[PDB]
């Protein structure tokens, strides 16, 4: 009973899901050939959700994997946990977007989507009551934002009823890994404007910055970004895979945190992050896990977000604790921080509780956001774009592919009103 | 049926408190631990079957000296709803205990205090100790006293000060604390005893023959005194003095209820073999200027009122020609308006002594609470003190943070002044 | 309950707390690794006031470590002791002021300050109840000066009810280890009068003296003299951190010794010092203690305390003492020097006794004292200035940071006023 196919698109997306997949069999206890060795009896009674129970005992992963080239297909295979993965629900084409929207959104992307619009009706037929999907890709280059955005709109036709999150990765200032981010992700928000319910911002730049002062790691590489950013997913749907105390499912933090129809991108934070040095003398109890969770430059949203005040709050935790505890230092977080909140929706806080804790830790927190600091992040890419737009630089890419010029301008004036209902209601 | 409430007041409250109670367990053979293996019905209430709680609330702004009493031996004899902490403490300081911190923790005690005051029926009066020279002591009894006015009135009021010494003192800002806590003192309370560290050293030395002496031992003699007032209470002499009588007896005026206390015999276990302890002896005793409580000079002062009370082996025969000799003596002196200036009270029960005690076990003992003009000439050099410390304005500005108004000190000081004559013109 | 966060600045602040760290960690019973090995149960009830309980029964240090230079702080880990602090509490700059105050406390030390004071924040909301702060540095130079400087008046517009400490060493005429001490001194005293509540001015002439004189040492370095120092420190809040039969807390020792608002300058000193001779022939007993205490030769401030009268004086006492025998020696020294005390504050003494005493001895006394002596150790300085100042000598570095030469005379002139304070009253 209520079960949530994953989908997962672009370079990096993919890569995540390789991780996140990995973390959730190891949370479960689910082996490379996919036989049960666990002990807990308790990870065997929500394992419906996330695996469908396969013939002689071998769970395996409810997915689609989905990429305009065969190349990050390979390395997934090789890996620890890729043998459990179903050779049917691999798809990939042979041609590629090149970091370009119109090319991934229009001609590449429509050619492959068919596949995948038959294989998600077969997953959704298995299972007996789906609730949402999940989906994970990047917004920076065409091949995950083209595909992806292609692809949702055109679930809410066959499946207008249900959940739709998002996992995205938007550009930074700083890190620009390619030139034409602005245009990219200018037309990739535009539809995931109307066709989402939830959708958490996360940023490299930011991510960085966690790892160098908090982790102390003298070497990171994208597999740790990986294991961080996963960990943010298993924390949201950690109610409907254990019980608990306080439960909270996905269509209850929804409703709790989207107030407005077109204000709903969120932004994910994780705690306790220690190194080798704190994970000793640093005391884990509730207060201490509170106040690390709400300092700005403990975020994954690289901005400054006590420039304004957060219009909702949400938290999930995990492990037995004591509720006088738990409940009382978000109380006291917002006496502290009454500028920071919006006056004219008291009461901002949301809690969750699970029994069942990460293998290792004693405790964790998952933060879920909504703030007018996001206009930080868009307002940066808009000016971005209007400095490239300007001189129509980069353009014959696009206008290749049959995208006139007044095209833009709709989809970037639809983004300027998106920006303009956060300085609404600061 | 008789009932009495006792509080306790800042750590010198504290401290004392502890000694009296173990001298109380003592007499009615209780251990720590709380049952019996009647008389004291008065101090201890019967929990169910066999558990002897004490009408107590010990107040602190610190928690060092609660928690004292919480880990040692007497544990079992109270739990934490009695035992009142603060956080913030008094630092020495009036203005620290009456405004900013005593709004807190005094609403706390009072709903206490009447859960405690209603469950029993028939109440004598209350008992609080502390000390003028304390924060704590001072500041918060101030507040205390003036709270118990609204609620009880006309039911009776006892406290038993630390007062300070013009020679050996353990603070500097003592002066300023006692002028400003006796301000409170007159209107609300109905009697205050009074004591002196100093004069109790030397006691200490000369008659005990220890001549080192820690607060433990005057802890102990302070309850020996105090027992002598509630002794008649709780055992059945011959005749009787409650605390009402006592009032009417020694307290002639509304602005004078400052009376000062003495015990005697106090000697060493050694002493006790060649010491023939006469009732005559220890009537004397009362009336030397050594054995006084407080610095003061007997031979200056003239006793308006002093009510003896006896414990032990003593009968009226010779009880009265021990007044009348003193009568005759020309060294004591009374004012002239007052020519039947005693009262007398018996009775049977010996006073107990504590196991590893530096008192002596005795068959008699005497407790004197004399009112008189001896005690007047002890403010005139302690506003003296108090002056010279205002006259620059040392240590006011403390003070002035705390909430405290510049004209408190005026009135406060006026007061006193004005209080010092009303002695000379009912001794004239 | 009531605790105290400890700051450190400068080179021999920093080493100061290395050893009194230690010294505090000894009297309590904690091992290099923080689990405790004590027999005595009373040292851990009051453990909270200096040490966090943090998981698997491993305190820690409740500190904040500052400098502008990393060189300091390498000795401090490899030492003993060194392992039981935090990772994250150690502050330090890569740039160094250069004994200069006019870079310290402007350029160099406010871009490090902000680190800080979020450190402190986090450390103030930990415990339940703060009650003040210690602080540890030097005037001499431009590091220890110019940073607390910056620091501690910022502390009192987010804390302005909380008590300050402040435990300097000021310079020395015939000991000098710098040129610009006067300009130094005379600068960083100017602060340090409005913000603080009570000051102990030491001195390393005296501690000299002291070692060569009583301790009979014949090579003294600067472990024994931090050794010592250490010591005073540990004195003055033994009432907090044990049980006594007369308890004086900090807050009650401040109201006694500082009379008047500008005048709260103290001096240290400390009792009994013996040495291997003197451990055998020396009978320790109160009045012996006592009159060693009130000798002009064996206070921590080189000065001559004859020269005026003692405005207030407090001493606090440890191990289990007779009170007849304590309070009645202050009285007799009182009475024999009638001609060294104030006439119109009768009865100067302050008491406080503690029942645990220092491991190995069985008695000690720390005498903390308010003189208008301390007129010799600032005319001195003042005369230093005047002699330097005359000629613009010294100059072109302060001036480099943006400093008018009125600014040093606006401080100059407070100087004078605040020793003038002491001649009004003598
Ligand atoms: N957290 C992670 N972020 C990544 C990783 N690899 C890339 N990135 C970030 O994502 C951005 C690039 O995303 P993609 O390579 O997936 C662009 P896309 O695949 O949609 O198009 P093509 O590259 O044309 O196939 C870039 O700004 C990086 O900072 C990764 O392994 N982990
Ligand atoms: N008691 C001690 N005193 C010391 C020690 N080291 C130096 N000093 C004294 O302190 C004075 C120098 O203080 P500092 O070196 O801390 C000057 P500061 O660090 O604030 O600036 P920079 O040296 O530019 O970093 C000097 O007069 C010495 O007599 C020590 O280990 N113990
Ligand atoms: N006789 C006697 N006197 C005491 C004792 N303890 C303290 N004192 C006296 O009381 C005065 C100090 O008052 P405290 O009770 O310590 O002060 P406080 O009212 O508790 O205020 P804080 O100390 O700030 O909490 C001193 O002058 C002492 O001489 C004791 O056990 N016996
Ligand atoms: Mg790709
Ligand atoms: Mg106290
Ligand atoms: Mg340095």
């Amino acid at each position: 009973m209520r079960e949530i196919v994953h989908i997962q698109a672009g370079q990096c997306g993919n890569q995540i899901g390789a991780k996140f997949w990995e973390v959730i069999s190891d949370e479960h206890g689910i082996d490379p050939t996919g036989t049960y060795h666990g002990d807990s009896d308790l990870q065997l009674d929500r394992i419906s959700v996330y695996y469908n129970e396969a013939t002689g005992g071998k769970y395996v992963p409810r997915a689609i994997l989905v990429d305009l080239e065969p190349g990050t297909m390979d390395s997934v295979r090789s890996g620890p946990f890729g043998q459990i993965f179903r050779p049917d629900n691999f798809v990939f084409g042979q041609s590629g977007a090149g970091n370009n929207w119109a090319k991934g959104h229009y001609t590449e992307g429509a050619e492959l989507v068919d596949s995948v619009l038959d294989v998600v009706r077969k997953e959704a037929e298995s299972c007996d009551c789906l609730q949402g999907f999940q989906l994970t890709h990047s917004l920076g280059g065409g091949t995950g934002s083209g595909m992806g955005t292609l692809l949702i709109s055109k679930i809410r036709e066959e499946y207008p009823d249900r959940i739709m999150n998002t996992f995205s990765v938007v550009p930074s200032p700083k890190v620009s890994d390619t030139v034409v981010e602005p245009y990219n992700a200018t037309l990739s928000v535009h539809q995931l404007v109307e066709n989402t319910d939830e959708t958490y911002c996360i940023d490299n730049e930011a991510l960085y910055d966690i790892c160098f002062r908090t982790l102390k790691l003298t070497t990171p590489t994208y597999g740790d970004l990986n294991h961080l950013v996963s960990a943010t997913m298993s924390g949201v749907t950690t109610c409907l895979r254990f019980p608990g105390q306080l439960n909270a499912d996905l269509r209850k933090l929804a409703v709790n945190m989207v107030p407005f129809p077109r204000l709903h991108f969120f932004m994910p934070g994780f705690a306790p992050l220690t190194s080798r040095g704190s994970q000793q003398y640093r005391a884990l109890t509730v207060p201490e896990l509170t106040q690390q969770v709400f300092d700005a430059k403990n975020m994954m949203a690289a901005c400054d977000p006590r420039h304004g005040r957060y219009l909702t709050v949400a938290a999930v935790f995990r492990g037995r604790m004591s509720m006088k505890e738990v409940d009382e230092q978000m109380l006291n977080v917002q006496n502290k921080n009454s500028s920071y909140f919006v006056e004219w929706i008291p009461n901002n806080v949301k809690t969750a509780v699970c029994d069942i804790p990460p293998r290792g830790l004693k405790m964790a927190v998952t933060f879920i956001g909504n703030s007018t600091a996001i206009q930080e992040l868009f307002k940066r890419i808009s000016e971005q774009f209007t400095a490239m737009f300007r001189r129509k630089a980069f353009l014959h890419w696009y206008t290749g592919e049959g995208m006139d010029e007044m095209e833009f301008t709709e989809a970037e004036s639809n983004m300027n009103d998106l920006v303009s209902e956060y300085q609404q209601y600061q | 049926m008789r009932e009495c409430i006792s509080i306790h007041v800042g750590q010198a409250g504290v401290q004392i408190g502890n000694a009296c109670w173990e001298l109380y367990c003592l007499e009615h053979g209780i251990q720590p631990d709380g049952q019996m293996p009647d008389s004291f019905n008065t101090f201890f209430s019967e929990t169910g079957a066999g558990k002897h709680v004490p009408r107590a609330v010990f107040v602190d702004l610190e928690p060092t000296v609660i928690d004292e009493v919480r880990t040692g031996t007497y544990r079992q004899l109270f739990h934490p709803e009695q035992l009142i902490t603060g956080k913030e403490d008094a630092a020495n300081n009036y203005a620290r205990g009456h405004y900013t911190i005593g709004k807190e923790i005094i609403d706390l005690v009072l709903d206490r205090i009447r859960k405690l005051a209603d469950q029993c029926t028939g109440l004598q009066g209350f008992l609080v100790f502390h000390s003028f020279g304390g924060g704590t002591g001072s500041g918060f009894t101030s507040l205390l006293m003036e709270r118990l006015s609204v609620d009880y009135g006309k039911k009776s009021k006892l406290e038993f000060s630390i007062y300070p010494a013009p020679q050996v003192s353990t603070a500097v800002v003592e002066p300023y604390n006692s002028i400003l806590t006796t301000h409170t003192t007159l209107e609300h309370s109905d009697c205050a005893f009074m004591v002196d560290n100093e004069a109790i050293y030397d006691i200490c030395r000369r008659n005990l023959d220890i001549e080192r002496p820690t607060y433990t031992n005057l802890n102990r003699l302070i309850s020996q005194i105090v027992s002598s007032i509630t002794a008649s209470l709780r055992f059945d002499g011959a005749l009787n003095v409650d605390l009402t009588e006592f009032q009417t007896n020694l307290v002639p005026y509304p602005r004078i209820h400052f009376p000062l206390a003495t015990y005697a015999p106090v000697i060493s276990a050694e002493k006790a073999y060649h010491e023939q302890l006469s009732v005559a002896e220890i009537t004397n005793a009362c009336f030397e200027p050594a054995n006084q409580m407080v610095k003061c000079d007997p031979r200056h002062g003239k006793y308006m009122a002093c009510c003896l009370l006896y414990r032990g082996d003593v009968v009226p025969k010779d009880v009265n020609a021990a007044i009348a000799t003193i009568k005759t003596k020309r060294s004591i002196q009374f004012v002239d308006w007052c020519p039947t200036g005693f009262k007398v009270g018996i009775n049977y029960q010996p006073p107990t002594v504590v196991p590893g005690g530096d008192l002596a076990k005795v068959q008699r003992a005497v407790c004197m609470l004399s009112n008189t003009t001896a005690i007047a000439e002890a403010w005139a050099r302690l506003d003296h003190k108090f002056d010279l410390m205002y006259a620059k304005r040392a240590f006011v500005h403390w003070y002035v943070g705390e909430g405290m108004e510049e004209g408190e000190f005026s009135e406060a000081r006026e007061d006193m002044a004005a209080l010092e004559k009303d002695y000379e013109e009912v001794g004239v």
